[PDB]
């Protein structure tokens, strides 16, 4: 259920989450039981490197790998496509059951048409792309290969015309 | 005593340039003279259909 009466007395672990300029006294002290993190002091032009260490006890494990925000450039959340840093898609899911990823990327069978990347399967889609040629055989018909050519029939009789 | 082999190949697959023979027997008695390869004169379909 929602509330056993077994996991009333584990101590759940927190995160510290350190940042490359330092914060402020009565930030960097607290200590979260969620996931979420907001701050208020931030530069419109300084970028900012994040990362957030796990406690259990007075141990302190290894920190996160650190990730590079700027408070005036986007991010994988912005909505806007940026392909400078390699972005394929950018929308607002942050889930990965869509056609486009959290990470930027879109999946497999997929493709995204839009600037706030809204995404279609185009397996099953009746309209043949420049790309869908040589891998969906099911859609833009049969490949013909790079050496050869194929010649369909013309003037074609059968036998039990009705 | 010319044995011709046919070759047997699909134009489906694309042509391959011919560059050794082996002949393989068990019985001590085959003796042989000499093997050859039957080519086109007219047309090379390798160079073509790089």
């Amino acid at each position: 259920t929602a509330d056993t009466p077994l996991c009333l007395q584990c101590k759940p672990l927190k995160y510290k989450v350190v940042r490359d300029p330092p914060l402020q006294m009565d930030v960097a002290s607290i200590l979260h039981l969620n996931r979420k993190f907001v701050d208020m002091d931030l530069n419109l032009g300084s970028v900012y490197q994040y990362w957030v260490i796990t406690i259990s006890g007075t141990e302190e494990s290894e920190p996160s790998p650190a990730v590079t925000y700027i408070h005036g450039s986007g991010y994988c959340g912005d909505g806007i496509i940026q392909k400078d840093q390699g972005e394929q898609c950018d929308d607002m899911n942050k889930i990965n059951g869509d056609g486009c990823s959290l990470f930027c990327r879109q999946e497999v069978s997929f493709n995204c048409i839009d600037e706030p990347s809204r995404c279609y399967f185009h397996d099953g889609d009746g309209v043949c792309e420049e790309f869908e040629q040589k891998t969906s055989i099911k859609d833009c018909g049969v490949y013909t290969p790079q050496g050869f050519l194929d010649q369909w029939a013309s003037n074609a009789s059968v036998s039990h015309q009705d | 005593n010319p044995l011709i082999i046919p070759v047997v190949h699909d134009l489906s697959q694309p042509f391959y340039h011919s560059q050794a023979v082996r002949v393989s027997f068990s019985s001590p008695l085959v003796a042989i003279s000499g093997v050859a390869l039957r080519s086109f004169d007219n047309f090379d379909p390798v160079t073509l259909s790089s």
